[PDB]
């Protein structure tokens, strides 16, 4: 997953 | 089936689906991407700052295509  | 698992790099593209994403922080790498189904759909680019990982393989983050060719 990615987060900003 | 497989998992990818491949952690950004700086200012890599990652890859979600707004289709089949069960959340909006799922993503592929380029390559997994390209090899999916969802290089069809209506996906969305997010670049990463350095780190995140692909979430190819992981079949509780897509509601259909959870693998790519390379990792099925
Ligand atoms: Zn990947
Ligand atoms: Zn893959
Ligand atoms: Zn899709």
């Amino acid at each position: 997953h990615i987060f900003s | 089936g497989s998992l990818c698992g491949r952690v950004f790099k700086v200012g890599e593209p990652t890859y979600s689906c707004r289709d089949c994403a069960v959340d909006p922080t799922c993503v592929l790498c380029m390559e997994c991407f390209l090899g999916s189904i969802h290089r069809d759909h209506r996906y969305r680019m997010t670049t990463s700052g350095g780190g995140g990982f692909c979430d190819c393989g992981d079949t509780e983050a897509w509601k259909e295509g959870p693998y790519c060719q390379k990792h099925e």
